[PDB]
């Protein structure tokens, strides 16, 4: 009640100091639930003790009649209403030992304590950014050592958000020639020379930027001259401006020009140091790349103005303003804007997003059929090479246009009470008609550290999911551009789209089921429903068959109404590393997120950097956010934050798989340290017809398992070092004990509970046949001969092999744990010779004097600290022997001096 | 101002040693703590074989045989001895009666003679043995007040009705005063008289002199406090009508100052056996020869069987005889030798290198 309720409040106190309704914030995880199992099974235990003990106390009737009634006479009558009476209320005052008191608090007190050690962590602590982890939910954090599966957005994770201008596609005319690591990184996959004709790419592109700067300057001067600024590289476009490809081509460029500088949503503002220098910050990067790369040519947009924009050629300055805008939708995939010129008057509604998008859309009657096939192929090539798609199409309104357009807009404002859906499905009914004039190519760049990070994960055993919306080819190539997707492997691609249509075109559903059929049939052989579901949920994953498999919206979209889909999707879905998905929104994706958690539940990594990315941390086992773009805000909806993805690398491996194992060994640590405390006395109870004999003092019920010995139990749980950081970043192998989950089960559960049951024998019956015979033993006086004395024995004998025990186990023997462990013992010596020397110790009152004096006390503790220790530490060293696991074989090769070169808290990334 | 300050607890880079189990460390631990505690085992060993111990029952010494010398059944009587194995020597008992009792039930004397074949280390100790006396049960046990620690006399309310402790199964009786030794732990005390001194049938002119003054510590006499009797609330046990026919008058209340004998009781025993100390002689070297004690029989045990004896020995560092000890010292050794000589063969059988990395769950393909 009050107790609880305040202790709670002074260590969420003490929390709050130390880091500068409910606890769950929403779900809890498995470990919670076997925890629950596992108390089931203690009281199950507890009430199969107490219904054998009540058989005997009440079987008496044909007993002899023993001394126990000829010293009482109180024969109170009523065996069956008051020895039941006797034998309820002696259950509920004497079993209520076995019901664990403080784990219910002590598991969040260990999370919370291990949570605040991974907030202080200086090497998890960003530089740049200056962003550590900083934990948000408390309470799950065991999952981090069991994770299998990942879930990654590139948009920011994968690829930070800093834009550059490579080329651009202009009336089928791709202008810029430059060498980025992507280019080089398909040279050397296609086996072509790459140093020396890396080299004479650099020098190229070195002279075609020195041609472009002396062009620039011989034929005008511009405003945008810069030595260091100055990110323009084509030679093409540059002299491509005036006359050099034709009259129709200036006007086709200027127009593509005039048209993207009339399609943004990016601030511009002045520098603080100089207004004329730009400063251009907003919302969207390609945008703001687009804007800056538009600057650099000449068309230099400078000023923070909403109703209009004002951008200069050379000194021309020039006011406009754009009518109507329809910013990016999670569901549009496109941002839309509706200009109006006046003479000609003309109105313009051009929309700008990804290729499947805008083909989706566009006037099939009326095409051209020669910019169209130009700008796919643009594209294509494009992507091949990776660069991110942006393409714009346009969409002419005349005057009658202009009328009808003016007239729909006043009948549609008529409408309230969520108007958005009519206004949607009206612009769709009769936005029918567009015409593409082309688009531009951006490229990412990387984070720092990827491959190496990526692979040592993919070393560890685990398998990730990265997400896009954009397309394939742009992230199969990031992919190739770090190590992920290596090669050796084919494409398990389902696209119901391609080259595909031109001889078997039909409605994806069938197309896509023909070919995941094949795949599950004679690709990978798990064809059927129920029988393949049970083996993989059986087997709990394990990365083999290195290969890659794709999938379209389409059939992504599909999926989610078939359960014969969804059985074979997640059966087909068992691929070793590869796993990639585009052409979807976020609501679909989370729908198959939660599609692979529920079956064959497998604890999810949800890491991303957007907008999208919520639902993916909402529905999830455990997610991480990274502060990149806007979509920051998503880490407030999340359970962890970092500066940067690579940072994680040390987070999920490290750190928690030293937790996942410190949990699932302590928690059997405590089960084993309790049940012999309450089954010592059901075996002095034995006696006295079961009467209800209480051996113990009556202060022993707490100090026991609150004060004495629950300290290093908890210390393993949080201050554990099962193996050193350096040695296990360069040998993640082990990393294997979370992925089989070869240490939290029921076999371990039975086994210490027996384990606890023979010690408990040990430590009642080595003092009890020391008293078998005379029990005279006291060298002076007359001795203790009383059931408290007995109890201190035996209290003490169980303190101590439980604390050797865990020290034991305990795998760094450091000036931390043994100093504990030490003053455990001492606190306990003291506080029964001390305690015994007061009046509320009225009948023992004797313990320091009668029993530490005497030499029958460390003879005894002598041989119950060997028979503790010795028979369960020759098991372990049989099973070091004959099975010798990894974890201390890779302790000892490192200890012998094998890796002592390399330093400790090394990195990567110096 | 922001930044979190480095130290090696903060990233838990604390200085420690992570030993690991190989033959070049394991086998000299194994070694050491063998021998050792071998050589500890033999010499409690050594210690417990030479002190002796005599053990006669004589809870039936009443209807056994008449009133003439007659030999206790072998069932009765125990010695030990480092010198004498068939040292048999069967103890004889005799019965006294006396009519002056109206508790004709279990009443006269009990004198019993036995005899020792070598002198004694000035130190002999003498208990008496209760054998399957049930002081366990809760009613019985949780039956004592606390008043009488300090010799406080409080209401009748405060003794009966109070919490789980107090003197609930007979707080009060028809008169309805109270009983300072109230509660069934005390009424049901041993009721045995013990001579003050032993007869020598050898050389009488030298008896062999005992005492009850010492048989446990100063507790007691750092457990003393002034009391405040009424000398009028008092009131015999129901089983103490005997004992105090006339009930306490001014002069015969239980004092505590001297005798605690009568309140050394006040813990019971710790399981069934039950064993205190009643005689110690410290000054006088026992002889060897032929000796006779005298016992009331006052207290009746026969109504369920149960048994009562005397006990006479000498302790040593680790008490009296009880191999026990020895037992499991010796138990324990040979176990741990075992496992060591056992994993020295698995070592010499197994031979083969510890660090192999070719071993490793993962080293398969
Ligand atoms: C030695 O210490 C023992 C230990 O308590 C004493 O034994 C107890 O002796 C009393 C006295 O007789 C005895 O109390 C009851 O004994 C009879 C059956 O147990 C019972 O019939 C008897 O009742 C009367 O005799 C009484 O006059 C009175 O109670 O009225 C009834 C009816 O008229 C009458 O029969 C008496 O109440 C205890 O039972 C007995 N203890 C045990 C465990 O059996 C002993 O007295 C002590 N002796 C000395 C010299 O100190
Ligand atoms: C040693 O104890 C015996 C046992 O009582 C004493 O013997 C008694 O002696 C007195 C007088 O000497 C006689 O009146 C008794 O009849 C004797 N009793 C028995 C049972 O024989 C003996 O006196 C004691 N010796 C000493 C020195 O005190
Ligand atoms: C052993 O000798 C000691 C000391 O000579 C005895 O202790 C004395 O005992 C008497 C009677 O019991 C007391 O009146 C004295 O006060 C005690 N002296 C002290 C200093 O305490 C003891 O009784 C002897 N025991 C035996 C068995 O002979
Ligand atoms: N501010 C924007 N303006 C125009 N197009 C955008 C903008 N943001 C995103 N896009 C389009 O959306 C695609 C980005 O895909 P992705 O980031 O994976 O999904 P989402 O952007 O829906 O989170 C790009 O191909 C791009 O054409
Ligand atoms: C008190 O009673 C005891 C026995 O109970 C007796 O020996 C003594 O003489 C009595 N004394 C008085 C003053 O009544
Ligand atoms: O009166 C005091 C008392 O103390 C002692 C007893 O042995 C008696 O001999 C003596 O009379
Ligand atoms: F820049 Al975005 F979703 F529009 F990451
Ligand atoms: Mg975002
Ligand atoms: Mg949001």
């Amino acid at each position: 009640s009050v107790p609880l309720i305040v202790i709670v409040i002074i260590t969420a106190i003490k929390d709050g100091i130390e880091d500068s309704a409910g606890v769950t914030p929403t779900k809890k995880s498995r470990i919670s639930r076997e925890l629950n199992f596992s108390v089931i099974l203690n009281f199950v235990l507890l009430f199969i003790l107490c219904f054998t003990a009540g058989i005997v106390n009440g079987v008496y009737y044909k007993q002899k009649p023993r001394s126990r009634d000829y010293f009482e006479f109180g024969t109170i009558g009523g065996s069956a209403s008051t020895n039941g009476f006797v034998s309820f209320w002696v259950a509920v005052i004497l079993y209520q030992s076995l019901v664990p008191i403080s784990l219910y608090i002590s598991v969040e007190i260990i999370k919370t304590a291990q949570a605040i050690f991974i907030y202080t962590d200086v090497l998890l602590y960003n530089a740049k950014l200056d962003y550590p982890c900083t934990p948000k939910s408390w309470n799950i954090s065991d999952d981090l050592g069991q994770i299998e599966y990942i879930f990654s957005d590139k948009t920011g994770t994968l690829t930070q958000n800093v834009m550059e201008f490579k080329k651009c596609t202009i009336n089928g005319v791709s202008y810029g020639r430059a060498y980025t690591e992507a280019l080089a990184g398909l040279r050397k996959r296609q086996g072509v020379d790459v140093e020396s004709e890396g080299r004479r790419e650099k020098e190229e592109i070195a002279k075609d930027r020195e041609t472009m700067i002396d062009e620039l300057r011989s034929m005008s001067d511009n405003t945008q001259f810069c030595p260091e600024d100055l990110t323009f590289v084509s030679k093409e476009i540059v002299e491509d401006l005036k006359g050099s490809s034709g009259d129709h081509q200036q006007k086709c460029c200027e127009h593509f020009l005039l048209a993207l500088a009339l399609c943004h949503s990016v601030l511009v503002e002045p520098n603080k140091d100089d207004p004329k220098k730009l400063d251009i910050k907003a919302q969207s990067p390609d945008e703001s790349a687009l804007v800056s790369t538009a600057r650099q040519l000449g068309y230099s947009f400078v000023g923070s103005s909403k109703s209009g924009l004002i951008v200069e050629i050379q000194g021309v300055q020039k006011e406009f303003q754009v009518l109507n805008v329809l910013e990016f939708n999670s569901s549009r995939k496109r941002m839309s804007c509706i200009i109006k010129i006046p003479g000609e008057p003309k109105a313009l509604l051009i929309c700008k997003g990804a290729d499947s998008v805008i083909y989706s859309r566009l006037d099939r009657t009326q095409n051209d059929a020669t910019l169209l096939e130009k700008t796919a192929l643009h594209l294509e090539e494009y992507a091949t090479e990776g660069l991110r798609t942006l393409c714009l199409a346009q969409r002419e309104l005349t005057w009658s246009e202009y009328e009808r357009w003016v007239k729909t807009y006043d009948v549609a404002a008529a409408s309230v009470t969520n108007r958005e859906e009519e206004l949607d499905k009206v612009t769709d009914v009769i936005e029918r008609e567009l015409i593409l004039l082309g688009g531009t190519a951006i490229e990412d760049r990387l984070q720092d550290g990827v491959p190496d990070s990526i692979a040592l994960l993919a070393e560890a055993g685990i398998k990730l999911w990265v997400l896009t919306g954009d397309k394939v080819e742009t992230a199969i190539n990031i992919g190739f551009s770090c190590n992920v997707l290596n090669n050796d492997m084919e494409l398990l691609v389902v696209k119901a789209s391609g080259e595909d249509v031109e001889e078997f075109g039909s409605d994806p559903i069938q197309v896509v089921n023909n070919l995941v059929t094949k795949y599950l049939r004679e690709k990978f052989g798990m064809s059927g429903s129920e029988e393949e579901l049970k083996e993989a949920k059986r087997e709990h994953g394990l990365p083999q068959g290195n290969f890659a498999v794709i999938i379209d919206g389409d059939a992504l979209k599909v999926a989610l109404n078939g359960e014969e889909m969804r059985r074979k999707f997640l059966l087909l879905c068992k691929n070793c590393k590869a796993v990639l998905c585009c052409r979807v929104s976020p609501a679909q994706k989370a729908a198959v997120v939660k599609l692979v958690k529920k079956t064959l539940d497998v604890m999810t990594l949800a890491i991303g950097d957007g907008s999208n990315d919520v639902a993916m941390i909402q529905s999830a086992d455990v997610g991480v956010g990274i502060a990149g773009e806007e979509g920051r805000q998503a880490v407030m909806c999340s359970d962890y934050a970092i500066g940067q993805f690579r940072y994680v690398t040390r987070l999920v491996l490290v750190h928690g798989k030293w937790c996942y194992k410190r949990l699932a060994e302590m928690i059997p640590q405590f089960f084993y340290k309790n049940v012999i405390f309450t089954l010592s006395l059901f075996w002095y109870g034995i006696y006295n017809n079961f009467d209800g004999s209480y051996l113990f003092e009556y202060t022993y019920l707490t100090f026991y398992n609150l004060a004495f010995t629950s300290v290093p139990v908890i210390l393993l749980a949080v201050l554990d070092q099962d193996v050193s950081d350096t040695v296990s970043m360069l040998v993640p192998q082990l990393y294997r004990v979370g992925i089989l989950r070869k240490e939290w089960n029921q076999t371990k559960f039975l086994w210490y509970m027996l384990d606890g049951v023979y010690q408990s024998v040990i430590c009642f019956f080595f003092p009890y046949l020391a008293y078998h015979k005379n029990m005279v033993v006291t060298e002076n006086g007359l001795g203790l001969d009383h059931r408290y004395f007995v109890g201190v024995f035996v209290t003490a004998i169980a303190v101590t092999s439980c604390n050797f025990y865990v020290f034991m186990e305990q795998y760094r023997w450091d000036w931390f744990c043994g100093l504990f462990i030490c003053l455990s013992l001492a606190v306990f010596y003291g506080w029964t010779g001390i305690w015994t020397s007061s009046s509320s110790s009225n009948e023992f009152y004797k313990g320091a004097a009668r029993v530490f004096a005497q030499p029958a006390y460390w003879a005894v503790l002598f041989v119950g600290v060997l028979f503790c220790l010795l028979p369960r530490f020759t098991i372990d060293c049989i099973r070091k022997i004959f099975y010798p696991k990894d974890i201390e074989i890779v302790r000892e090769m490192w200890l012998r001096g094998d890796f002592d070169l390399y330093p400790q808290g090394y990195d990567p990334t110096d | 101002n922001r930044r979190p300050k480095e130290d090696a607890f903060t990233q838990q880079r604390l200085a420690a040693i992570n030993p690991v189990l190989t033959p070049r460390t394991v086998l000299p631990l194994y070694l050491l703590i063998a021998v050792v505690f071998v050589i500890v085992g033999g010499c409690i060993l050594a210690q417990n074989s030479k002190v002796d111990e005599v053990t006669i029952y004589y809870q039936d010494c009443m209807t056994n045989a008449t009133s003439s010398w007659s030999d206790i059944p072998s069932e009765h009587w125990q010695f030990v001895f480092h010198k004498y194995k068939t040292y048999n020597t069967a103890p004889q008992w005799r019965f006294v009666d006396d009519e002056s009792d109206d508790f004709t039930k279990q009443r006269g004397t009990c004198q019993i003679r036995f005899t020792t074949p070598s002198d004694m280390k000035n130190n002999v100790y003498l208990n008496y043995v209760l054998e399957k006396f049930a002081a366990n049960h809760r009613r019985y046990v949780l039956s004592f007040s606390e008043d009488q620690i300090r010799g406080e006399d409080a209401s009748y309310e405060t003794v009966h009705d109070a919490t789980g402790i107090n003197c609930k199964p007979l707080s009060k009786n028809a008169d309805g005063k109270i009983y300072y030794p109230c509660g069934l732990i005390a009424n049901s005390m041993f009721n045995d008289t013990f001579p003050l001194q032993l007869t020598n049938v050898g050389d009488t002119s030298n008896n062999y002199s005992l005492t009850n003054k010492g048989i446990n510590w100063e507790s007691d006499k750092k457990r003393y406090k002034k009391t405040k009797y009424n000398y009028t609330q008092i009131a015999p046990p129901p089983y103490w009508e005997k004992m105090y026919p006339d009930g306490y008058n001014e002069t015969n209340i239980p004092d505590i100052q001297d005798w605690e004998e009568f309140q050394n009781w006040m813990r019971p025993g710790a399981f069934d056996k039950i064993t205190k100390l009643i005689r110690i002689n410290k000054n006088d070297t026992l002889p060897a020869g032929e000796y006779q004690l005298d016992i009331g029989l006052h207290w009746p045990v026969l109504e369920f069987n149960g048994k009562k004896g005397i006990y006479l020995t000498h302790g040593s560092h680790l008490g009296g005889r009880n191999p026990f000890l020895g037992i499991v010292y010796l138990i324990g050794g040979c176990i741990c030798a075992a496992m060591a000589l056992i994993l020295l063969t698995f070592w010499l059988f197994g031979g083969r290198k510890i660090a192999d990395a070719s071993s490793l769950s993962w080293n398969m393909k």
